[PDB]
């Protein structure tokens, strides 16, 4: 039961920015603040379950599955190992986050995603980016995410289809309270309880060429494709 | 490229020192101000009042609103409609340039109109519906703009 | 895959549409099948419209104009409920109604008439064999459910416009021959997206949480995440060969070369719709 997975943005070029910015507010005071959700999580009841993923560039590497003494040593010596294409790829994390979810719901169950997201958001992974959010939602599993700096506009469309939270911290350093506050209780408990509203959705598409955020385009009537301000022909078919 | 290469760096030399956990998670003073971020009264402005407050009980400013809707939105269905249809005509010159003075006289008979109602108390939104007179008023100027770059 | 659609529902008003056989009204159970079937042609079809016609009297009324609103016609069936339904039905004026504004469609979509039809006399007017030579005209495909019998008027109307023609067994067939009609036979529109809620993009008028086109502009508005529901059959995922540790749940692709297991085989392919090696 409750099982949790945290997806961490742990993306090498935005972290080194903000570890050179002097902002207070590094990789290692935040994915600590991960470690104590996730220790934390695993005190509410006695059968919950944990998974920490991390969404490095070109790769996605498990942190946790590889008493807290042995699931705290395992994720601060993977990132150890991982942290030592200038954009940073979600879709693949959360790809194989659906596909954990999955494996442990065929050996027993009300799961959830948490999504630590940190950089800005790429519109080249869109097309998948939305297909694993159709996946989840299938399967009642509530994307919950949390940001740190700017609105990620395909962020907010994966909390309102699954019905899951979104929410902008304005303080770095006060990560943790915002975590254990509307992420750390589960679905059932979540309607006992007052948490901040969604303020906004990024509701737009892509071109099938150009991949541009659009707000007024031109769609097919077959094929379905959303395209810019040229409308020729169909280009798919 | 001279920044990715470096705070790539920057951030394999931080892996290195690692894991404090006791004190270096959260302060005491920041944690404590959190609370009032998600109190009631903290930045849930939404949650301390749920219902507008429409200048008055909404029974007579809702009527006037009412008739708000249908003094703009039955006069801008011509406009957009014309507008729609570029037509480059005589025709569909003309009636643009007759629906333009009627818009212009649509801002005047709806500015005074919410320089009558709101003058009591100026409590309620009113600008909301400016907007789409001021979405009527942009779209004459562009297109001015693009009739000059056509001709 | 399918293709627009402007699917008129005809419904009819006559006398015989208080009798039984049915649930205990039979315009009742006629309505209640069909407020389900408003809400599963909407869902697997994005951007078409719905209209719905009724016949009283030797005269047909245009309850609800065509609109792709998923909403506006649920609570309209819900309001006639307690219609009085006089007279004999009419099926000349019908097909005249939901021909005077099909004619106008771009040629490029699929227009259609489904006429739910529970009497057995259509008095009408005119002569019906010259709507089918102009139906025929018009490419409009007109299909019958009809109730009780086999009119043979409704034959040559269903199989010369191109429709179909079958008649009840009881509800539970009644329900498995509507959803026979909510799947599409095998042009650039201009809509405007809805961000900011649910606003519009053209003129800023704001209504409420509707994919209904705007009333003041004339723009379609769509939520673009319905669309994308529609994809991964255009460019679809291939199937794997097989012959311990896994890439998907960590616990074969031939196009990265990911090895895969047994439960991640079957989740991909069905559900995921996307390969997760493939994203990186
Ligand atoms: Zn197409
Ligand atoms: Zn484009
Ligand atoms: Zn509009
Ligand atoms: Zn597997
Ligand atoms: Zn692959």
């Amino acid at each position: 039961l409750n099982l949790l997975v945290i997806v961490v943005d742990a993306n090498p070029i935005w972290w080194g920015k903000q570890a050179l910015k002097e902002s207070q507010f590094t990789l290692s005071k935040c994915i600590d603040a991960v470690m104590v959700l996730g220790n934390s999580h695993l005190f509410m009841n006695r059968s919950n379950k944990l998974a920490v993923i991390a969404s490095h560039i070109q790769e996605s590497r498990f942190l946790y599955p590889g008493l807290l003494t042995s699931a705290n040593e395992v994720i601060v010596e993977e990132i150890k190992d991982l942290m030592t294409h200038t954009e940073t790829l979600l879709a693949g994390s959360l790809a194989k986050a659906l596909c954990y979810i999955h494996r442990m719901n065929k050996e027993v169950m009300k799961s959830r995603i948490l999504v630590i997201k940190a950089a800005e958001d790429s519109a080249l992974q869109y097309m998948n980016f939305m297909n694993v959010i159709f996946a989840a939602q299938k399967q009642n599993i509530l994307i919950d995410a949390c940001v740190l700096d700017s609105d990620s506009g395909l962020l907010q469309q994966a909390c309102d289809i699954t019905g899951g939270l979104y929410l902008k911290v304005p303080q770095m350093p006060s990560l943790l309270q915002y975590l254990l506050w509307v992420f750390l209780p589960d679905q059932d408990q979540r309607s006992q309880l007052i948490l901040p509203p969604p303020v906004h959705v990024d509701y737009r598409a892509a071109c099938f060429c150009h991949r541009n955020l659009i707000e007024i385009g031109y769609v097919c009537s077959v094929c379905l494709s959303i395209f810019c301000n040229f409308s020729p022909i169909c280009t798919t078919c | 490229s001279q920044d990715i290469i470096n705070s790539f760096q920057s951030i394999r030399q931080e892996m290195e020192a690692y894991t404090p956990k006791l004190t270096q998670v959260l302060s005491s003073s920041a944690a404590s101000s959190t609370i009032t971020a998600l109190s009631p009264g903290g930045a849930l402005m939404q949650g301390g009042t749920q219902q507008a407050i429409n200048q008055m009980v909404p029974n007579d400013i809702q009527s006037e609103l009412k008739h708000l809707y249908v003094a703009v939105g039955e006069l801008l269905r011509h406009f957009w409609s014309c507008f729609p249809v570029n037509t480059p005509f005589l025709e569909e010159k003309v009636v643009k340039m007759k629906s333009n003075l009627e818009r212009f006289q649509v801002t005047k008979l709806c500015p005074f109109q919410e320089k009558i109602r709101r003058q009591y108390l100026s409590t309620n939104l009113v600008s909301h519906i400016e907007e789409m007179l001021q979405t009527a008023y942009n779209k004459l100027h562009t297109w001015q703009s693009r009739r000059l770059m056509k001709k | 895959l399918g293709m627009m659609r402007h699917l008129y529902v005809v419904v009819d008003g006559s006398r015989t549409m208080e009798d039984q056989d049915l649930k205990p009204n039979r315009l009742t159970c006629t309505l209640k099948l069909l407020e389900y079937f408003v809400e599963e042609y909407f869902d697997q079809n994005p951007i078409s419209q719905i209209g719905i016609i009724v016949t009283k009297s030797k005269r047909a009324e245009k309850l609800t104009e065509l609109s792709g609103n998923p909403r506006k016609h649920i609570t309209s069936l819900k309001k006639a409920v307690d219609m009085t339904c006089h007279g004999e039905p009419s099926l000349y004026n019908s097909l005249s109604i939901a021909m005077q504004t099909l004619k106008h469609m771009p040629g490029h979509t699929s227009r259609e008439v489904l006429i739910i039809f529970s009497s057995l006399t259509t008095c009408d007017p005119s002569n019906i064999y010259d709507l089918i030579k102009t139906l025929k005209a018009a490419k409009i495909r007109v299909s019958v459910i009809g109730l009780s019998a086999e009119v043979r008027v409704c034959t040559v109307l269903a199989r010369e416009t191109g429709g179909t023609y079958h008649v009840i067994l009881d509800e539970s067939h009644y329900k498995e021959l509507l959803t026979h009609h909510v799947s599409p036979p095998p042009g650039n529109t201009e809509p405007g997206l809805t961000l900011g809620g649910y606003f519009c993009p053209q003129c800023r008028a704001k209504y409420c949480e509707l994919p209904v086109e705007c009333k003041i502009c004339g723009l379609t508005l769509v939520s673009a995440p319905h669309l994308a529901r529609s994809y991964h059959h255009l460019f679809p995922l291939d199937a794997f060969q097989e012959i311990r540790f896994c890439y998907g749940c960590q616990g074969v692709c031939a196009v990265c070369q990911n090895v895969f297991c047994v439960d991640c085989d079957v989740f991909v392919h069905d559900s995921l719709h996307c390969c997760p090696g493939c994203i990186h």
